């Protein structure tokens, strides 16, 4: 559980959660969609699930543990100001409920077909996904 | 052989391939199928394999087969509930958040086991069961059940014989869903699951690689609705040993336990390489160890879980609304549907609790009442980015007049819904009280009744939330 998806020569990831070399090696962003993607040197073994899967399992950092969740579909949801990002339009979230808490923030979410999404918002028992099967430029060159 | 049964499947096949005939037509469809596989399943032996003794003495075995690999035996024990049929109860005290249940990932039965035992040959060549699990776990399931030198057996011999999903309904039984949306989706059921057991069929006696499976001996129906029903009841998402993704899995021990309302507690270890689940609540000794199935509807309870779940507080009805193609506002509306994430037309649902709308069903329905001015409020200004985003929250009002409307709306659409059923809820209280239904129908009326039940509260809601807005005109506030 490295808190981001490694596929081919790219590396997704929270986008306020990102380390300064990410932003080195910037391939995309997204401020509403709390996604960031940075080039990579190695093939990173996780696929990319081109799936509508919406059962799937997270991991759970608090708990350490992995948590089947049944989330609703690629969504522009409200989410309260936080300690990262004040509230702002946040698109492409799917919400199921859970135990979501700082630092779950990483959870790698994925359908019977590979990698679904990846832990981005959380609270009210509720927690929050940002979908990446969307992206199909993020696959092998 | 015989082929009777191939000659008879073959048709289910193509039948079940029709696309739907209509609505009010179902049933007529319905009927066609569940003869020719009444007429297929009086024709065969029933289960291929049976147990010689009963249920219950199979579960001391299960326990040592267990305890040999390292799963928790100790805390419960195995006991046949009235209301929800065999389950776990608390031999001891059991506090909140008290793991008690572990259970490692030998024991699973999952998609990567079956990819490795003699479904694998077949499976690396059919497209189907490489991409449903729920199906190519039941196979699995059935694989191992007629081997008698099967790791898995102790677990399968404490699987029960019949289930009360629509699958093992009488006509009777589904009679009582007519004119109510979970009966399309009981439907779906039963056509995916004839049509499957028509396919397969066929391939087991085609392909070579199924020449080993003892299944070219016997593959009858009540093989194949037994299956996929233990899958859908009692499957649970693992991630795989690789971690890379995940995959279906039924989880011994662990699925005996029956469901209450609360939270999702039952997690996968993946360092451990196994399963735990933490007590939902306290478990006195002697009381029933629950576990939380999930969020799901009671129409996903009947056809996915097979019962009706009282108090749910995650039920929920389909509705399906949509832009209609006759409205001069369309292509000014065409943009926030690919901005708001919201589709031109689709399923949304009226929950039961509090409130009966959702934030993204008022995302659809604020819109759908809009004029020309507030279209260009949301796309134009300083305040375009702000407003688009809180679409959904009730305590900013795109506008007071609108309101009415949406409540109006739904007024008139929930209050024609309750017409569309062919009872009133008056009439489905009394029956429940005052009849004698089987297990299966009071499952099936219970939610008819439900469907209703979740209108009501969306009706008196609308209705009340319409009188509010109604009586903010007069004070003329900001
Ligand atoms: N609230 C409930 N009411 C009735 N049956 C329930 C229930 N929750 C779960 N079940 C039962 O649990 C089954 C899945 S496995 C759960 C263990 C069950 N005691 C058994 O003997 O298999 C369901 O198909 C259903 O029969």
């Amino acid at each position: 559980q490295s808190g981001a998806i490694y596929v081919g020569n790219f590396r997704v990831v929270n986008r306020h959660l990102a380390t300064h070399n990410d932003w080195a090696n910037l391939v995309w962003e997204d401020s509403s969609r709390d996604l960031l993607v940075s080039s990579t040197t190695a093939q990173g073994c996780d696929t990319i699930a081109r799936c509508n899967c919406q059962t799937g399992v997270y991991y759970c950092n608090s708990r350490r543990k992995h948590y089947p969740v049944s989330f609703s579909k690629p969504s522009l949801i409200y989410v309260e100001a936080s300690e990262y990002y004040p509230a702002r339009y946040q698109s492409h979230l799917m919400l199921a409920q859970g135990h979501s808490e700082p630092g779950d923030a990483g959870g790698i979410l994925r359908c019977q077909h590979g990698v679904v999404g990846i832990v981005s918002t959380g609270g009210n028992g509720l927690v929050g996904f940002a979908d990446v099967r969307d992206l199909l430029w993020l696959d092998e060159e | 052989s015989p082929k009777e049964i191939l000659n008879l499947t073959s048709e289910l096949l193509q039948k079940c391939s029709s696309p739907a005939p209509g609505p009010g037509k179902e049933w007529e469809e319905y009927v066609q199928i569940r003869t020719l596989v009444e007429k297929i399943r009086k024709k065969q032996k029933g289960l291929s394999v049976t147990f010689d003794g009963k249920r219950e003495d199979y579960f001391p075995d299960l326990m040592k087969w267990a305890s040999e690999n390292g799963a928790s035996v100790e805390g419960f024990e195995m006991v046949n509930f009235k209301e929800e049929g065999f389950g776990l109860r608390a031999t001891r005290d059991i506090k909140a958040e008290e793991l008690f249940l572990w259970v490692p990932r030998k024991l699973l039965m999952t998609v990567e086991s079956a990819k490795n035992s003699v479904l694998g040959p077949l499976y690396s060549q059919d497209r189907i069961l490489q991409a449903m699990g729920n199906i190519a776990l039941a196979f699995h399931l059935l694989c191992e059940r007629a081997s008698p030198n099967s790791f898995w057996q102790p677990y399968i011999q404490t699987l029960p014989s019949e289930y009360d999903t629509p699958l093992y309904f009488e006509e009777d039984e589904v009679r009582y869903l007519q004119s109510t949306q979970a009966i399309h989706d009981v439907f779906s059921q039963y056509k995916n699951t004839a049509r499957q057991y028509a396919y397969f069929y066929k391939v087991i006696q085609t392909h070579p690689h199924a020449n080993k499976l003892p299944l070219k001996d016997s593959f009858t129906y009540e093989d194949y609705r037994w299956a996929v029903s233990s899958v859908m009841t009692r499957q649970n998402q693992i991630p795989t040993e690789d971690g890379s993704r995940v995959t279906l899995a039924l989880i011994p021990l662990w699925d005996m336990c029956n469901h209450t309302n609360g939270l999702i507690t039952t997690g996968y270890n993946l360092e451990d390489d196994r399963c735990e689940c933490v007590a939902l609540q306290d478990f006195r000794a002697g009381e029933q160890i629950y576990i939380f199935y999930g969020t799901r509807s009671n129409a996903e309870f009947v056809i996915h879980s097979g019962f009706f779940f009282d108090n749910n507080s995650h039920d929920r009805v389909k509705i399906k609304l949509g832009v209609s193609k006759s409205d001069r506002l369309y292509a000014m509306k065409a943009e926030v549907l690919a901005r708001a994430g919201i589709p031109t037309s689709s399923v949304f649902a009226l929950h039961f609790t509090e409130p009966p709308i959702s934030a993204q069903l008022l995302a659809f329905l604020r819109v759908f009442c809009m004029t020309e001015e507030e279209l260009k409020e949301h796309l134009l200004g300083d305040s375009a980015i702000d407003r688009i985003f809180t679409l959904g929250n009730s305590e900013f009002p795109v506008s007071w007049d609108n309101e009415v409307k949406l409540w109006t709306f739904l007024e008139d659409r929930a209050s024609l819904l309750l017409k569309t059923y062919k009872t009133t809820i008056e009439e489905d209280k009394s029956v429940l009280k005052n009849h004698d239904l089987s297990v299966r129908a009071k499952m099936a009326i219970k939610l008819r009744l439900g469907e209703k039940e979740i209108l009501e509260k969306a009706v008196k809601s609308a209705a009340v939330n319409r009188e509010y807005y109604r009586q903010q005109m007069e004070e003329k506030a900001p």
